[PDB]
């Protein structure tokens, strides 16, 4: 009844992580540094 | 595919424990990156373990590595980005292998023996 | 007056920034799907959702792209 005449390769059967990037001491002192520098300048231009 | 040589390669959930580990062990300076410093704690043999780089060219520089891993029978995986590696290990630049080495006073031993202990799980 | 200080103040980067922050909703699976779909990185080392927020509005300052031109 099963055919010999051929062979099968049949159904290739087969989760989404959340990535974390870390990042360098350099890259948070200079990010800590970049937004204490706009909120501080918001302050300022916006006292004056 | 990350070429077809290197082999473990770890997924993604074990890669982000392993590389959380990576940047823990980087934060108690327990770590040594690069491929010679890795080599040096081969040698040494206080390595924990080895993490390797998948998409790294050319893949040679990484793979003379693994035989000493398993010359002294250390355990070793393959993150697959090394820019996600070297990330982790605090460097702009793309870093291939790491090193976690050992310490008997560090507080994230246990953290160490658990993810070497799935390390060992993948390495066959 | 010459440059009102509504120009100047939204003129300001930072200001400028916070009307964005105002303008995207805050929730962990969109703010973080926003994120995975922006292909910037999902999470980053340690931050609070309010942190993860900000780098929301500090991607879409910087790339010059609002979150109606991204879906």
């Amino acid at each position: 009844h099963p055919s010999i005449r051929y062979v099968a390769h049949p159904l290739p059967e087969k989760a989404k992580v959340s990535i974390k990037a870390y990042l360098t001491q350099h890259e948070r002192k200079r990010l800590r540094r970049n937004r204490r520098k706009m909120a501080r300048e918001a302050r300022e231009i916006k006292i004056k | 595919a990350p070429n077809p040589k290197a082999f473990p390669l770890a997924d993604a959930a074990l890669t982000q424990q392993i590389l959380d580990v990576v940047q823990q062990a980087a934060n108690l300076r327990q770590l040594k990156k690069g491929a010679n410093e890795a080599t040096k704690t081969l040698n040494r043999g206080i390595s924990e373990f080895i993490i390797m780089a998948a998409d790294c060219e050319p893949i040679e520089i990484l793979l003379h590595l693994p035989l000493l891993c398993e010359d002294k029978n250390v355990p070793y995986v393959f993150v697959p980005s090394r820019v996600a590696l070297g990330r982790a290990c605090g460097v702009s630049r793309p870093v291939i292998a790491a090193s976690i080495t050992t310490n008997d006073a560090s507080a994230i031993k246990t953290q160490i023996y658990a993810v070497k202990d799935k390390i060992e799980t993948l390495l066959i | 007056q010459n440059e009102s200080t509504a120009d100047i103040l939204k003129q300001l980067p930072h200001e400028r920034l916070q009307a964005v922050l105002e303008k995207i909703p805050e929730e962990d699976l969109e703010v973080r799907r926003l994120l995975s779909i922006l292909k910037k990185p999902e999470v980053v080392e340690n931050e609070d959702v309010q942190q993860r927020r900000i780098r929301l509005a500090e991607i879409l300052m910087v790339d010059e792209i609002d979150l109606e031109n991204i879906n």
